């Protein structure tokens, strides 16, 4: 039960929010490019998301 | 004045989630022995040994 | 080659062949044990290690 002004600020907060899903692919595309393609460094994923 | 039909709404969101900062904690990191380290040309640096 | 595997340490091609149970011949000097009983053979024990 909200005023029409008070609903306008609350529908904007529900529809537009900064939060987006994560997986193992986004973390792998987050480290820089030389370390992605280096032989001196060894990297893998050891946790389910 | 207070109109009930014009001031009641039905709001929609998610049930649960978790937000993770510090994405690089899901990354296991190891390193080759430093005597066996090579540069870009796949040839060993410190050929002095 | 186990020695080249110990040097770099990628463990990507050997995790693939051991999860998808493809036939492999690992090459390198290795210490073993000697087991002399039949019930330890009837129980398929050598595939455990």
């Amino acid at each position: 039960i909200l005023h029409p002004i008070d609903h306008a600020f609350n529908e904007y907060f529900l529809q537009h929010q900064l939060v987006e899903p994560l997986n193992n692919d986004i973390i792998f595309n987050y480290i820089p490019e030389r370390i992605r393609n280096d032989v001196n460094y060894i990297l893998n994923m050891d946790r389910n998301l | 004045q207070f109109d009930f039909r014009a001031s009641m709404h039905m709001l929609t969101s998610n049930l649960t989630f978790t937000v993770y900062s510090d994405l690089l904690a899901f990354v296991s990191a190891d390193t080759v022995e430093p005597i066996n380290a090579v540069a870009f040309d796949n040839m060993r640096i410190m050929n002095e040994l | 080659n186990l020695e080249e595997l110990m040097r770099s340490g990628d463990y990507a091609q050997i995790t693939n062949m051991l999860l998808n149970n493809q036939p492999v011949a690992l090459v390198g000097a290795l210490p073993f044990i000697t087991d002399s009983s039949v019930i330890s053979l009837i129980a398929k024990l050598d595939a455990t290690v």
